[PDB]
């Protein structure tokens, strides 16, 4: 039987946030991947 | 109260025009405007 | 008419083709 090989979830992650004296809330974005295994 | 939200970026305020072959919009008033360009 | 796993990827543009068409 034929089996396809695919590299699993990998992709440059990033984190977005406003200025420091505005707030401390932060957001994280996993790019070009579906974070179902996170 | 304030929090981080996400949304689709807007391409500008939608503004339709009442185009017709027998009407035209002409400015009756005007003003001056000074803008800055730093290079 | 017009026509990967080693650490190099492509980033999507901020303005999609639909926004450019609009
Ligand atoms: C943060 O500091 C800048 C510079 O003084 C000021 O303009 C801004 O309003 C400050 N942020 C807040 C949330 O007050
Ligand atoms: C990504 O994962 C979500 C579940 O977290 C799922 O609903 C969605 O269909 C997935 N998208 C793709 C393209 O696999
Ligand atoms: C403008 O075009 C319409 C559509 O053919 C025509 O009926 C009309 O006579 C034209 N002129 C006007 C509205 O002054
Ligand atoms: C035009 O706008 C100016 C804005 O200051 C106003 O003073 C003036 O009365 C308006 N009309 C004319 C005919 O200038």
């Amino acid at each position: 039987e034929i089996l396809d090989i695919t590299p699993c979830s990998f992709g440059g992650v990033s984190v977005i946030t406003p200025g420091t004296n505005t707030s401390n809330q932060v957001a994280v974005l996993y790019q070009d991947v579906n974070c179902t295994e996170v | 109260s304030q929090s981080i939200i996400a949304y689709t970026m807007s391409l500008g305020a939608e503004n339709s025009v009442a185009y017709s072959n027998n009407s035209i919009a002409i400015p009756t008033n005007f003003t001056i405007s000074v803008t800055t360009e730093i290079l | 008419k017009v026509t990967k796993f080693n650490g190099l990827t492509v980033l999507p543009p901020l303005l999609t083709d639909e926004m450019i068409a609009q």
